[PDB]
Parts: structure tokens; C-alpha cells; sequence
């Protein structure tokens, strides 16, 4: 029953990857850097 | 809070569709004041009887001036 320890574990790498993926795909108070 | 949103590039169709109302607004602006002009200032001719012995040429057979020339 449950996850293995491989599955648990690769389950958590891929989760931090992909948390700092969804963190960096905010804009910073700039971003929208319009031209005149 | 403001995120990023993926699109595929937009610069291209937008370039393409400036430049091609430009041509045509380039050439058919004036194109519009002319015939404007011309219904204004010149306009059709009315129908009139043939003169006596006259002859009309080909042209006058038309009553739009652009249709004339
Ligand atoms: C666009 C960019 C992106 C690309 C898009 C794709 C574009 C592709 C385009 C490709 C190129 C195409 C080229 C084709 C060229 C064709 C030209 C042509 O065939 O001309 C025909 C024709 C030419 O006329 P004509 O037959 O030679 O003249 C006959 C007469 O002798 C004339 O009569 P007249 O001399 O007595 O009239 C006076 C004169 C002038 O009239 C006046 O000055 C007065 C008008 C009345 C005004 C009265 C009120 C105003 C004053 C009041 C306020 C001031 C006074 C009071 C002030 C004090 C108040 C106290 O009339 C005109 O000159 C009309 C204007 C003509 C303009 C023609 C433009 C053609 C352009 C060709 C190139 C195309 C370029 C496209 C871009 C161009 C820029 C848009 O022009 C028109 O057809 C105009 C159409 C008018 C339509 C009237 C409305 C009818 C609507 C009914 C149907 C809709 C009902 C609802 C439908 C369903 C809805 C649900």
C-alpha cells in the first residue's frame, strides 16, 4: 500500500522543481517595460 | 499577483497586418478624395436629345465623367 521509497522520493524532487518553476514565472514590479 | 502569460509571438501577424492596410490606405486614400472630388465638382452629365446634324464621339455616350475618360 502507498508509494515506494523511490516513487515518494522522486515525487518530492519533481514537487521542488516544480514549485520553483510556478515562483519564477511571476513578473517582478517592472516587467511590463513599455516602450514610448 | 501578476503572472507571466506564454503566448506565441504576436509581432509578426501585427507587423503584417499594419503593412498591408498601410499599402492599401496609401493608394486608396487618395482614391477616395478623387472620385469624391470629381462627384462634387464635375458629376454626370443628363440626357439630352441629339442636335441637328451632330454626331456625337464614342465617350459621350456615358454619364460618369470616370466612365467617360
Ligand atoms: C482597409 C484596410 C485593410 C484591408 C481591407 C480590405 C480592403 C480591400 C479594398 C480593395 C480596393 C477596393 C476598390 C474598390 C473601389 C470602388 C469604388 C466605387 O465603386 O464607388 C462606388 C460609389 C461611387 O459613386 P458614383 O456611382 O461614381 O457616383 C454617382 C453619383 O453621381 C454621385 O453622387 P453625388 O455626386 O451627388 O454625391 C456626392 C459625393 C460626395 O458627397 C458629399 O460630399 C455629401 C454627402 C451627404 C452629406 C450630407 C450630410 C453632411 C453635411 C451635414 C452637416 C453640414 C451641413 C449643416 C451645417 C449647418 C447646420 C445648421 O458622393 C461621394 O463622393 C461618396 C463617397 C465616394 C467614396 C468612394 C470610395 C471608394 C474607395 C476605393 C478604394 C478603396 C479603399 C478603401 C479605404 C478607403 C478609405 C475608407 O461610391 C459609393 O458606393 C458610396 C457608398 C455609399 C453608401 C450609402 C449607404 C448605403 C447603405 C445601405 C446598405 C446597408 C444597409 C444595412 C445593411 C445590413 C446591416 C445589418
Amino acid at each position: 500500500s502507498g508509494y515506494t521509497p523511490d516513487e515518494k522520493l522522486r515525487l518530492q524532487q519533481l514537487r521542488e522543481l516544480r514549485r520553483r518553476w510556478l515562483k519564477d514565472q511571476e513578473l517582478s514590479p517592472r516587467e511590463p517595460v513599455l516602450p514610448p | 499577483k501578476r503572472l507571466f502569460i506564454i503566448k506565441p509571438s504576436g509581432f509578426y501577424d501585427r507587423r503584417f497586418l499594419k503593412l498591408m492596410r498601410f499599402y492599401i490606405l496609401l493608394t486608396g486614400i487618395p482614391v477616395a478624395i478623387g472620385i469624391t472630388l470629381v462627384n462634387v465638382f464635375i458629376g454626370e452629365a443628363e440626357l439630352a436629345d441629339i442636335p441637328e446634324g451632330y454626331v456625337p464621339e464614342h465617350w459621350e455616350y456615358f454619364k460618369h465623367p470616370i466612365s467617360r475618360w
